[PDB]
């Protein structure tokens, strides 16, 4: 019945103790945190506490969206020999560093998700050419479909695949996506591996990178300028922003304290002295 | 199918047959099937974190000697 | 009244029972006792196989030595107790396994040795790698090396032998082993084997995963850590030496889909 | 700084095979994308492109005859040259990326190269 | 969850089967879940400036001689 | 009960006076301020009083919103060298003049802030060049997280700290903030240090500046233009615009007199004669 | 049942808590708790000053060291304190002034120490002389060392310069420094810190003196003497040392008459 | 009008220090973001850049080297130059801004700046 929302608890007023109680003395080995108050080593007042948690509950820690990728296109000097113009982007938070350190805090999560797109375009060589506005096409491919190969070919025309339209200038594209993971929640770390060497196999045909499943596969996004080729060049740069709704955490862990490497718990060479220098006697 | 609930009110206006006092409430509609298209309610539950502040087997009583 | 204490107690499960006189209470992991799946819960639907007491009883794995340069170590389960008796052959039976344990860790010295060891107890205890070069490249065989364990490391020494890498894991303490600093470890169940208090530690662990039932072969649900808090010393001497050894029962074990056995390939 | 070195390079037969490899001399944790390149005059052509795995793609000349692979794992990419051609000759080179399934010649840094040359008879 | 309040009319315009007269109504509904989103009320009230104007602590009476 | 838009006291018909009743006698020096009514001097008719202080309630009186600041960007050659940029600002009100004054006939305040921003932009040097729709990034740092450093480092992808992605051409921007004060209402005036300078310390360490604390320290605003480098160079203003809601208001002072200097209440040699010259027998 | 126990105890007064796991219960001089004035037993007629728990709290004197040849050590009360935070200050700036006090001596050791401290709480502890020439002549500096508090001696040793007496106290141990045979000091409450049993000594003395209220500056009440039963002894060693610390927090103290403050010449 | 007053160059030999001053001559209510810049041949350069306090930029050259403090106070800044190089030889100004964190020549005024001359061996 306790809301995130609601006040916490009084500091109850206390007195002087002489007493067998012994609050104060504990032995951390248990495994145990004391749970103490205020007013259990000093006197203390009456206070009518209004402070709340309400901005600490798990949906409002997770409640900005955040960059995850950058996603880019180019146009050359005419064909020329080149027809390869589009961005194909392999869907893994584990790209960027501050939304990825913020999902470590826990084992595993169940959320919804929202996906915003915020799209960016301009010139490369000064011209006196003007493009008219694009539209840009964002399309799901889910682990399985056709990945597109030419900038024109069938793979675009998307008989079941989403896709996203998005015209130029208009407030950025957004979309929702269910709970999508194939476990009873997403698995933020996998100690194992996808395959059981045999002994009776080769060493090759049973190994497997450590950590990696398919529980974390969710196929990639594929993105394209709609419109035809230009005479004069525009790059355009699409940034996702994910942000993680009506979700559930299970089991803390200790926030990732060196520089992350890779899509792994790997870490780097001269990247592990977190802490700086402060002597023991010194405020 | 409107779903009318309370706001917290921090700062408030110098009224009271109106605004601030009168109990301020906010509405809300769904518009789509999925429930995934839903915004976030925020209006969530608290938990005592005896779970992992005191996961021992025989109940903690902190006035009492840790060991006995 | 009778003299019941937090210190003294008895564990027994199917034909093994343990004695302790200096205990610090126990823990039950996220204060959640092991358990079967649940028909709402379930998911292969096969008739599972509960080996009972056949399998869930207390296997003693092997004892290793602490010293002044002892820097830590770690087992994986249900890994470490994949040779012990039933328990291993039921996991290699199936396709599918969950298990829930209770881990013992023993160690005792004397009132005038000092030392702190921490027991602890991670869920996907993911641990990293020694490369610089490749990422998630540990082998099945290095990332499992049953009962004998591995160990931490105070200092990170990156393989640099690109030919033939040794494609093992680099763990180091303060980070243990994963890259996150030690002294926040204490979010994960633990306890502390603090030699003027207590000689042993007992950690009651349910089946956590984000599956109902998973492949035990491939996936290793819990990781124990032991690290020494505070180093061993005694009297004034300059290289005492105590034992540590661990006592892990599987719990409320079941499987589904059998087949011939699985026949890995560990080395 | 970043270091990417190819080899492998040779002098063949018209028909004949090569295989290309290209490693960083450290790991990257960015450059996901790897692509070939190539050139004979003065100007370059893009060979082919390999994200991590298994997504491929190739150019309306080096289809068919040639492959990449690369390690999911190791930030390397490999070219398997078949049935070359007098044409094929060039110096080869490598490139990381980022999330960059297309090709232009637009990168930072270049290695050194590996010559190619095919004899014809 | 709709709140419906009354406008002060300057104005008229020549009605009262409409406008005008039978007091004119104004409807507000809040959208979101924060207070601080909401638009003002300006349905604020008064008070005596006394505090101000009239600090003394020994009440006064205006018709009285102020020392006395 | 007396709200705003009450009409005020009627007029009561009073006649002629002769009696020991003192209204016109007063004492200024009991530091009150007669109440007195015209009916208490002269001769009065009835008067039914329909006018209301409706529009001078607090509420009102800060009903407007205000300039703050103007935050502005800057393309070079090409990089030649240059890759900085972008602006930061650090939020305070106190660099007009508009708004500040207003905001100081009271001692101590409690507001709900909506911020409203109109961005602009324009070309510089005559060019046949053409320059896409721009997205600006506007993002609140508050204090403590980290201040971008390059226009295109970590600190852009914004996993926690609130971001406006504003498109050009349409609706200026708008947000809403809540009472975020340190105390129980904001201090427009802070008559004392940050620190104590203690005797067994030095003057330098336990030194600061009169008249400032944390109670205003909000943190800043860091604009950038998301689209890339373009050939031609555009100049991007971003002018900022408070408006205190749902405000409260405690002890009035008296309007500042002349010119502002700084942030503190000090003032400037020659700025010091807000009257003109006006004979006292002249009407 | 909970395992609470007359060796365990914590104290808690103001902004500070005092905890003991070898303590030998606690004494409540003359079974009389610390009371505030009654109205009944009052006397000086203006509102008195209640500091509470500004005074009211523990505060530790200067530590001093017991090795085999110490003789024992004492102290007066309110004079040890008078230099204690805000109840040294409302002290010097009122006339009158009363205040009971919880005492807690503290002394640990090993199990292979011996040796047994007696903790006298006295009222009205007046002490002898160093003159064998003039009586009653310990002047007001000497009579008041503070914090530091002063010695018992083994031994008398008369003062012979007539030209500038020393004018001090020449308090004898057996002679509990008054002329009166130590064996019998045990009338006073008190605790003795035996090292093998516990650690500490918890004395609550009352306010106690002839007037419901009195000066603090000219007149101490209470005064606490430590003397060594039984010698400082440990393996087998010629010189152990071992400190002693005491820790004073005054209780329901109050005050009348104030004034401007008094500045005393202490030297 | 407005003045600012830089001092502090002078001439030294590679790897020492220096310490440039650059103070207004009355105080400035609105100048709260200040600048250094430099230059040899005929281009100027931006060195650092410095807002009330305590957020201070660098450049691609004199980061590490050079560290810009000044007054939250006072209206003025200082260059703090460590491990001078020869290259570093130039004339060093002055400017106040407003609210900007970024630098671009294109300040108004220009006061007179101060030559550091740097010697090699
Ligand atoms: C275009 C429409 C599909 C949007 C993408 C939805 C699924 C992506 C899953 C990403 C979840 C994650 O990596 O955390
Ligand atoms: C971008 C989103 C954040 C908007 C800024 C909110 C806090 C600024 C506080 C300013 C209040 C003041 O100085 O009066």
């Amino acid at each position: 019945a306790a809301t995130s929302r609601d006040a916490l608890p009084n500091t109850e007023a206390s007195g002087p103790t002489h007493s067998k109680e012994i609050p104060a003395l504990t032995a951390v080995e248990t495994g145990a945190t004391n749970p103490l108050v205020p007013s259990d080593t000093v006197q203390t007042r009456h206070v009518v506490q209004h402070r709340s948690r309400s901005e600490s509950s798990i949906e409002s820690f997770f409640a900005r969206g955040a960059c995850v990728t950058i996603m880019t296109v180019d146009n050359p000097a005419s064909t020329t020999n080149k027809d390869k113009l589009f961005a194909v982007w392999k869907i893994t938070y584990k790209d960027t560093v501050q939304l990825r350190r913020k999902l470590e805090f826990f084992t595993y999560s169940r959320f919804d998700m929202e996906l915003t797109f915020v799209v960016t375009a301009n010139f490369t060589e000064t011209n006196n050419g003007h493009a008219l506005n694009q539209v840009y096409q964002i399309m799901y491919v889910p682990p399985g479909a056709p990945v597109p190969e030419k900038w024109d070919d069938y793979t675009w025309q998307t008989s079941s695949n989403p896709s996203i339209f998005y015209t130029y200038g208009t407030a950025p594209a957004r979309i929702s996506v269910p709970y999508v993971g194939i476990s009873n929640a997403y698995s933020h770390f996998y100690d194992g591996f996808s395959k059981v060497p045999l002994k009776d196999q080769s060493a090759a045909l049973g190994d497997s990178l450590y950590g990696a499943a398919s529980l974390n596969d969710f196929g990639i996004l594929a993105v394209r300028v709609v419109n035809d080729h230009n005479p004069t060049k525009v790059t355009s740069k699409i940034r996702v922003y994910l942000k993680p709704k009506h979700i559930r955490v299970w089991c803390p862990r200790p926030p990732r304290a060196v520089a992350y490497y890779g899509p792994g718990v790997d870490y780097k060479d001269g990247t592990l002295t977190p802490l700086s220098t402060k002597d023991l006697t010194t405020y | 199918g409107a779903q009318v609930s309370s706001q917290k009110v921090g700062a408030h206006e110098n009224s009271n047959r109106a605004y601030g006092g009168s109990t301020i409430n906010y509405t809300t509609i769904n518009y789509y099937r999925d429930s995934a298209s839903n915004a976030a309610s925020k209006q969530d539950f608290s938990q005592d974190p005896s779970k992992f502040t005191e996961p021992i087997k025989d109940v903690l009583i902190k006035t009492a000697p840790m060991l006995n | 009244a009778c003299g019941y204490s937090d210190r003294v107690l008895q564990l027994t499960l199917g034909n093994s029972t343990i004695t302790t006189q200096e205990a610090a209470n126990s823990v039950v992991a996220y204060g959640r006792w092991p358990e079967y799946l649940r028909d709402s819960e379930a998911n292969p639907v096969d008739q599972p196989t509960e080996p009972d007491v056949a399998a869930c009883r207390f296997y003693t794995l092997d004892t290793v030595s602490w010293t002044k340069e002892s820097r830590g170590w770690w087992w994986k389960l249900p890994d470490a107790l994949r040779d012990m008796g039933l328990f291993g052959q039921n996991m290699y039976y199936h396709y599918l396994g969950r298990s829930g344990y209770t881990v013992h860790v023993q160690c005792n010295a004397s009132k005038f040795h000092q030392g702190a060891l921490g027991v602890f107890a991670v869920p996907e205890m993911c641990l990293a790698g020694d490369s610089n070069t490749t990422t998630m490249h540990t082998s099945y065989q290095n990332a499992n090396p049953g009962e004998k364990g591995g160990t931490f490391t105070g200092t990170f020494t990156p393989d640099n032998n690109q030919t033939s890498p040794a494609r093992r894991f680099c763990p180091v303490d303060y980070l243990l082993g994963n890259g996150t600093l030690l002294g926040n470890a204490f979010v994960f169940p633990h306890q502390i084997i603090n030699l003027r208090t207590n000689n042993c530690a007992t950690l009651v662990l349910p089946y956590v995963n984000s599956l109902s039932i998973d492949s035990m072969v491939k996936h290793n649900n819990w990781g124990i850590a032991i690290l020494p808090l505070a180093p061993l010393n005694f009297a004034s001497e300059s290289s005492p030496e105590i034992p540590i050894t661990l006592t892990i029962a599987p719990m409320c074990c079941e499987f589904n889909g059998l087949r011939n056995i699985t026949l890995p390939r560990l080395q | 700084q970043v270091q990417l070195q190819e080899s492998g390079g040779g002098s063949v037969q018209a028909g004949g095979s090569l295989r290309l490899s290209c490693a960083a001399s450290e790991y990257i944790p960015s450059a996901n994308c790897m692509r070939w390149f190539r050139q004979a005059p003065k100007e370059r052509e893009w060979v082919a492109s390999v994200l991590r795995g298994g997504y491929t793609w190739h150019a309306d000349s080096v289809k068919g005859r040639f492959t990449i692979s690369g390690d999911n794992a190791k930030t390397a990419a490999y070219l398997q040259m078949n049935s070359l051609k007098p044409e094929d000759t060039a110096i080869y080179y490598c490139a990381y990326s980022n999330t960059c399934p297309g090709a232009s010649a637009d990168f930072r840094s270049w290695g050194q190269g590996t010559q190619v040359t095919v004899s014809s008879h």
